């Protein structure tokens, strides 16, 4: 059982540095190479750079070298890499890789042979401030209001960083709800909606709560959805 | 980077091949090409590596080849499940790898569907706090391309609107929305606002009237 263990996720600003760990168990840290790529929104699959953990040797991509540095620490079997100067071209998710055995007798330092992945460590390279989110009802309709089934939610305004996640009435009420993915906004702001079909006989006597999280900013609020 | 084909399509059970073209310093150089599938939500998975060699626990469906300056990944049996982002990495010379900019492969002749779309005006609250924000929410289309347009009144309006990129549901259908932010007065001081959304077969658009 190989896993590699990176740092959790990490919100930048533009100019600023960046530094992600990874810790490889399941076989010997220094046995192997370490690889380092990235995926980037409409750039694929970027490799930034490799490092022997035995001597730390390292190599990095033409387009990262003199703003990325990989080091390792053998002690505590872990791997840095940091990477300066970050833009919004910088906003990807970031993966530590497991690469070729480590010969004294051949090179394969560049084998781009990844068996082992990383979780993944997304940065979020952004000019915006932490912020948590306003949240309004959506009023179900006053026409969906007769017998049948009617959709409420909760529209969720205004917040940073990603994620929010939503529960309606504490995760007691499941069928039927769809949360839909955030929009970045201009502001550089998130807004997302949660929407739930109940049976539309059941509004005004039922209480639809939507329950929402924004732990980045350590809030939560129950929002209470009524007609009207 | 490494050239791959944006985008690639088959039917189940059909043989599709995507493309990785580089140049003499990395692709044609060495037979250090891999292959990778990503599942987005999931970490990219080893199918292929030193141009035609299968990791433990990659099916055979998946084969790899190389001619010249250009990598293949061919996958046989088609499996709607084979769904994802495919990317090539090679030896790139100078002791360093170069990968592709990646193709997502497409399995044709899946269930298509018009858009449902849901339209909201803004809360009394948001109101009474003086923003506004209309939410158009539309979801269950297929295939996963929308544009979707706004109105004040009978006149288009561009300015104050944030749409999503469609992303996929849990039933492969997709889903995106899209928001107008005005004031409070500019809410009050029209007729009407529509969304209208256009899919590959027809157009839907709700209306709201701050009349109610
Ligand atoms: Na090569
Ligand atoms: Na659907
Ligand atoms: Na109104």
């Amino acid at each position: 059982q190989v896993q590699l263990v990176q740092s959790g996720a990490e919100v930048k600003n533009p100019g600023a540095s960046v530094k992600v760990s990874c810790a490889p168990s399941g076989y010997t840290f220094t046995d192997f190479y370490i690889h380092w790529v990235r995926l980037a929104p409409g750039q694929g699959l970027e490799w930034l750079g490799w490092m022997n953990p035995k001597t730390g040797r390292t190599n990095q991509g033409q387009n990262f070298q003199g703003r990325v540095t990989m080091t390792r620490d053998t002690s505590i079997g872990t791997a840095y890499m940091e990477l300066r100067s970050l833009t919004s071209d910088d906003t990807a998710v970031y993966y530590c890789v497991t690469g070729a055995w480590i010969s004294d007798y051949y090179d394969s330092s560049y084998y781009p042979n990844f068996d082992h992945w990383g979780q993944g460590t997304l940065v979020t390279v952004s000019g915006a401030s932490t912020k948590g989110p306003s949240v309004f009802p959506l009023a179900p309709s006053s026409k969906s209001t007769s017998g049948g089934t009617a959709a409420l939610g909760c529209l969720v305004k205004d917040y940073f960083p990603e994620p929010v996640t939503v529960s309606w009435n504490s995760g007691a009420l499941t069928s039927g709800v769809h949360t839909f993915p955030a929009v970045l906004q201009s502001s550089g702001l998130y807004s997302l909606s949660s929407v739930v079909t109940v049976p539309s006989s059941s509004l005004g006597t039922q209480t639809y709560i939507c329950n929402v999280n924004h732990k980045p900013s350590n809030t939560k609020v129950d929002k209470r959805v009524e007609p009207k | 980077v490494l050239t791959q084909p944006a985008s690639v399509s088959g039917s189940p059970g059909q043989s599709i091949t995507i493309s990785c073209t580089g140049t003499i310093y990395d692709v044609g150089k060495f037979d250090l090409v891999s292959w990778y599938q990503h599942h987005p939500g999931k970490a990219p998975k080893y199918l292929i590596y030193e141009v035609k060699k299968w990791p433990s626990g990659v099916s055979h469906r998946f084969s790899g080849s190389k001619s010249g300056n250009t990598a293949s990944l061919t996958i046989s049996g088609l499996q709607v499940e084979d769904e994802a982002d495919y990317y090539c990495c090679s030896f790139g010379g100078s002791a360093a790898v170069v990968c592709g900019g990646g193709t997502k492969v497409t399995v044709l002749g899946q269930p298509k569907g018009a858009p449902s779309v849901t339209l909201f005006p803004p809360s009394s609250e948001e109101l009474q706090a003086n923003k506004a924000t209309l939410v158009c929410l539309i979801s269950d289309f297929y295939p996963g391309a929308v544009t979707v347009a706004w109105k004040a009144d009978s006149s288009p309006v561009k300015a104050g609107v944030e749409t999503t990129t469609p992303s996929k549901q849990s039933n492969n259908k997709y889903a995106a929305s899209s928001y107008l932010s005005l004031t409070p007065e500019q809410w009050k001081s029209h007729r009407s606002y529509s969304c209208q959304v256009t899919h590959e077969g027809s157009t839907v658009e709700k209306t709201v009237a701050p009349t109610e």
